[PDB]
């Protein structure tokens, strides 16, 4: 709807976010969204992960 | 002086339920405290361990 600046959240967490110059909406998602595990044989078996 | 003693016999089946584990989870903090922000990272790693 009009008169609106930001998009808010369940989580007060920006999502969205109006332009003022080219007038339409945008998103935002944070830069790191997955998980990451590494395996690993020890330090004195090897390096190699 | 008297006594019952049955005569007849049935099978019955009768079912039962046990938990047996429940689901797996992880949290981290430096995204779920100080989401995508440097000062607070560098405050919450002064907080300590
Ligand atoms: C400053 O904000 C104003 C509104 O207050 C914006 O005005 C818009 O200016 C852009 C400049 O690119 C105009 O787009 C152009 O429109 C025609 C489409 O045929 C053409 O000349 C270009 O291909 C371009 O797309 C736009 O029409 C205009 N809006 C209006 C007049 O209602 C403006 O975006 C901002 N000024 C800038 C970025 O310099
Ligand atoms: C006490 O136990 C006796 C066996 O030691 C049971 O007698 C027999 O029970 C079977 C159960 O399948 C009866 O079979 C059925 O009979 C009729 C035939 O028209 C029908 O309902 C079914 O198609 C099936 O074949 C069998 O007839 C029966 N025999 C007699 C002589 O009655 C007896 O049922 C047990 N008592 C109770 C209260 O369950
Ligand atoms: C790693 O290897 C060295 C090699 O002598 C051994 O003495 C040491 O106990 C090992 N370290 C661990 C933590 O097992």
């Amino acid at each position: 709807q009009p008169f609106q600046q930001f998009g808010r959240d369940s989580s007060d967490f920006t999502d969205s976010v109006k332009d003022p110059k080219t007038l339409e909406i945008l998103d935002i998602t944070p830069c790191s969204y997955g998980g990451v595990s590494v395996i690993t044989p020890g330090t004195n078996t090897s390096d190699a992960v | 002086n008297s006594i019952a003693i049955p005569t007849n016999f049935s099978i019955s089946v009768t079912t039962e339920v046990l938990p047996v584990s429940m689901t797996k989870t992880s949290v981290d903090c430096n995204m779920y405290i100080c989401g995508d922000s440097t000062e607070c990272s560098s405050l919450l790693l002064q907080y300590g361990s």
